[PDB]
């Protein structure tokens, strides 16, 4: 029931999905898959692999937790919810990291652990997945492949500095210091026209304070590509990855990195005549993780 | 002469367990529950009708009932199961375990079969007499449970196996029962929900409002029940559970029984379950309860029948109850309802002798189990009268011939 | 709306529910359920949705069930009348208080006149909701 | 078909109830002794 708008996702399905593959996940199922049953091991095959590593995310306090798409694709159960995350990679990833809080705090509950809850709820846990298909190169991702999980690996050539990037405005009223802070939402932040105090109306006692606003990092990194494949008289091509918040300053210039992340694309402005966009749109690379 | 649609379950229950081909017969499946389905059986080997032979009522041939418990449910409540049943063997109103073993993850109960009727056969048309000895001897039974020091959370009458032939009741179901743990190592300080953890800015006030961004938690109380049968202190999560949710389950099963309403309380969720109960008693009482609980509550909009209304009492809520009934001509000529709503006429102000000797003890009969009934239904708990006091009402008076 | 919340606003709030004034039109199914009685011992907050006490067809059924239940309802008031007790009852028949309230009986009788020409456990969820899910929803 | 429901012992959630007790981990936890070893406690305590 209820799939979401322009997606073949259903939150409760994915969640239940999700839910079952933390719970009963063993890594002899990824050495089927592998067909590698020869090197089935008695210790580690029994072993749940999720649930404990999810314990010691709990004793350690790490908030991100790495997912191996390819044990998605070991679950039978959630077959389906690999093709989920490829073609839908920002409402997926989410509903995970909501499952992934809900599955941290069920175990402390259950087992009854000493250890408070007070932590876990206000904590944000984030999920990284990787290992998400083949490389397929930049010459062969078609416009239909935007927000499309995919792989790419190469040589890192330059890291620009930290970009700060803006999460929260700070508007203040010169008139009644109604000071409303403004969260950023898809990218847009919207003025209070007039004062938003119904005593106070002034519509230009606004004046946006820089400093006092809350930001974010943000850092370019130029990817050369060295695929795996390449056309006829292909020369390397340069891909500009966007990391955030803290893979930044992760990767070095000369790291032979292996990338997975969102193939996006954004409108470019002809800086000719401002407010005004060239119909080519840019391509660059949201990044989850980095290998 | 039985279903074979439940022979073929009842076969494959039999070579599922290896154990019980010599032990016992399977007869036949008498009980199902949320959690289990019990089975009859008789026993081959006599030892256990020798054990706990005055347990089994005599009445009849002596058969024993099996709890096939589903395997989902948890080892560990399991456990609790079992062993609360073993430390409560002996009362003669609990139902005392006689034996118990498992099959790799599939565990079997072996319990006394007590034959009973469904209480949907004779609520409608159980006289006042009938009413006042079923909750007398259930008020024994919990009387005996909370003496032993734990909750009961899930009572209601298809938990609780009445014989009418014999005239004396059981409690079986134990699934959800939990042992009242230490509650501590005036009563405005008794419960305002800081116990255990969490124990001992101005300016800003949420009186009419919801965060647009929730960023805090949620009680974390048990919330073990029934559809219905659910006293306030649960249903508000409000903290240190009690035994007397207990009393207020069995006060609206007496309830159900005043009315000839079996789903007394249809409450698909919690908010069901309190809109119910502030129908009932009023927005007002409702909202003093969660103030002696600290918690705060608020309602407004909402249309009601009754604003704040009823406080007459429970009387007038039974009445109309009953005089739409009247008015329809649901109850039969022989329904022993009538009798309650010429007491209520008579009250609410709205050969012979025999006859009056009759209408006077049952004049006394209703007035008392309407002042039980108040007795019961109060938000306090502190306030609210244990089983013992309920025990000596002077409603019960046959309990003095001892 | 319906609002009850921590005194001391340390813990959320447990129920917290309003309703826009126009999906109340119809008195039938309020999301808060109403008082409507109903018949034949139904629930209190429910009613005789698709039934009608009045239906001559659902009468005859309810009086040919009645009439077959006579004898059990006797027998469960002859075993039960003003001893309290079974046992001790043992050693008139029974004791009609008359009332002009209309039954199953007179009512049949007017009528006949008138024609005469799932599992139960769930897993623990977590309490606070990501604000991309509150965008997703 | 209504055999629905969450299975705590594996802590998982089965559309199907007779596929859940076939399931590979639920087939582990049955034949694993060490999680009923209270149970067996008291068990043999009756006799
Ligand atoms: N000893 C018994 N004698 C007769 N019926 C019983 C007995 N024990 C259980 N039952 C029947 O089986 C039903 C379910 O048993 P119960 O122990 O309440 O299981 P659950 O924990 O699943 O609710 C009861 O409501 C009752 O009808
Ligand atoms: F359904 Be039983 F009353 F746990
Ligand atoms: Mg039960
Ligand atoms: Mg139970
Ligand atoms: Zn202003
Ligand atoms: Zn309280
Ligand atoms: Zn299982």
């Amino acid at each position: 029931l209820r799939i979401i708008w322009g997606t073949n996702v259903s939150i409760q399905e994915c969640t239940t999905n999700f839910r079952n593959f933390l719970m009963s996940f063993k890594y002899k199922f990824r050495k089927i898959l592998d067909e590698r049953e020869e090197f089935i091991n008695n210790t580690t095959d029994e072993e749940l692999y999720y649930i404990k590593q999810l314990n010691e995310m709990r004793e350690l306090g790490t908030s991100n937790l790495n997912l191996d798409a390819r044990n998605l694709l070991a679950y039978k159960q959630t077959e389906d919810l690999y093709h989920q995350l490829l073609n839908y990679p920002q409402e997926v990833i989410s509903i995970m990291d909501q499952t992934i809080k809900d599955c941290m705090v069920s175990l402390i509950v259950d087992n009854n652990l000493d250890y408070d809850l007070d932590e876990i709820e206000t904590k944000f846990y984030k999920v990284r997945p990787y290992n998400v298909g083949s490389c397929k190169g930049m010459r062969e991702l078609n416009p239909n492949d935007i927000d499309k999980l995919i792989n790419l690996k190469g040589l890192v050539l330059r890291s620009t500095p930290v970009i700060p990037d803006m999460k929260v405005a700070f508007f203040k009223c010169n008139v009644c210091d109604h000071t409303m802070a403004v969260e950023i939402d898809r990218g847009v932040i919207q003025e209070p026209a007039r004062c938003e105090r119904i005593d106070c109306n002034e519509p230009n006692s606004m004046s946006l304070i820089h400093n006092r606003c809350s930001f974010a990092d943000k850092q370019v990194i130029k990817l050369q590509e060295t695929p795996d494949f390449v056309p006829d008289g292909q020369t390397p091509h340069s891909i500009s990855l966007c990391v955030y918040d803290e893979l930044v300053d992760s990767c070095r210039a000369g790291d032979r990195i292996e990338v997975t992340g969102t193939f996006r694309s954004i409108p470019i402005r002809a800086n000719s005549r401002q407010r005004v966009l060239k119909s080519l749109y840019k391509t660059y690379v949201d990044v989850v993780h980095v290998k | 002469d039985i279903p074979p649609e439940i022979k073929e379950e009842m076969i494959q229950l039999y070579h599922d367990l290896p154990g019980i081909e010599n032990e016992y017969k399977l007869i036949d499946k008498i009980g199902e529950g949320t959690f289990s389905s019990v089975y009859k059986a008789k026993d081959i080997t006599g030892k256990i009708t020798k054990k706990f032979a005055s347990h089994f009522w005599n009445y009849g041939s002596n058969y024993v009932a099996l709890k096939k418990i589903y395997v989902t449910s948890s080892p560990q409540r399991i456990y609790n199961e079992l062993n609360l049943l073993y430390i409560m063997t002996g009362s003669s109103r609990v139902a005392p375990l006689c034996d118990a073993k498992r099959v790799r993850d599939q565990v079997i109960a072996v319990l006394p079969y007590y034959p009973h009727e469904e209480f949907r056969t004779f609520y409608r048309d159980l006289p006042i007499k009938g009413i006042k000895k079923y909750i007398w001897e259930l008020l024994r039974a919990l009387k005996f449970v909370h003496s032993k020091g734990i909750i009961h959370r899930d009572i209601k009458p298809t938990n609780f196996l009445f014989n009418l032939e014999l005239g004396r009741g059981v409690l079986v179901d134990f699934g959800l029962a939990e042992a009242q743990m230490d509650y501590k190592s005036n009563h405005e300080q008794f419960c305002p929900c800081i116990m255990r953890n969490q124990y001992s800015v101005n300016g800003v006030d949420l009186t009419k409002g919801y965060p647009k961004n929730e960023t805090r938690r949620i009680k974390r109380a048990n919330r073990a029940g029934t559809r219905g049968f659910r006293a306030p202190e649960v249903l508000m999560k409000c903290g240190a559970q009690s035994t007397k949710i207990d009393i207020w389950s069995v006060g609206v099963i007496l309830l159900s029984l005043l009315g000839r309403r079996f789903p007394m309380f249809q409450s698909l969720d919690d908010a069901d379950s309190l809109l119910e109960l502030c129908t009932i008693f009023g927005w007002k009482e409702l909202r003093k309860c969660a103030a002696l609980h600290g918690l705060g509550f608020e309602a407004s909009g909402l249309i009601w029948d009754k604003p704040n209304g009823y406080s007459n009492g429970l009387k007038e809520f039974v009445y109309d109850l009953l005089n739409k009934e009247c008015t329809i001509g649901t109850f039969p000529e022989y329904s022993v309802a009538f009798e309650t709503f010429g007491f209520l006429q008579q009250e609410l102000h709205d050969d012979a002798y025999e006859l009056k000797k009759y209408q006077e003890e049952i004049w006394s009969d209703h007035y008392w189990c309407f002042q039980v009934l108040e007795q019961c239904f109060e938000m306090d708990p502190q306030k609210r009268s244990s089983a013992e006091d309920l025990l000596k009402t002077p409603f019960f008076n046959e309990l003095n011939e001892n | 709306h319906v609002y009850l919340y921590d005194l001391w606003q340390t813990w959320a709030p447990i129920i917290t529910l309003e309703w826009k004034p126009q999906e109340l039109t119809n008195l039938d199914e309020l999301p808060y359920p109403i008082l409507k009685i109903g018949s034949f011992g139904r629930c209190p907050f429910i009613g005789d949705r698709n039934y009608d006490e009045s239906s001559y067809k659902r009468v005859v059924k309810r009086y040919s069930r009645d009439k077959a239940n006579k004898k059990y309802a006797l027998q469960l008031r002859a075993l039960f009348q003003y001893h309290a007790d079974t046992l001790l009852n043992t050693s008139k028949n029974l004791i009609f208080i008359p009332h002009t309230c209309n039954d199953s009986t007179k009512s049949f009788k007017k009528w006949m006149q008138e024609k005469a020409k799932g599992n139960g456990l769930g897993p623990t969820r977590a309490s606070v909701m990501s604000k991309n899910m509150k965008s997703l929803s | 078909v209504k055999n629905s429901g969450y299975c705590e012992n594996c802590r998982v959630k089965y559309e199907s109830l007779e596929q859940h007790i076939v399931s590979e981990k639920h087939l582990s936890f049955a034949e694993n002794d060490l999680n009923f070893e209270a149970i067996d406690s008291l068990i043999e305590n009756l006799r």
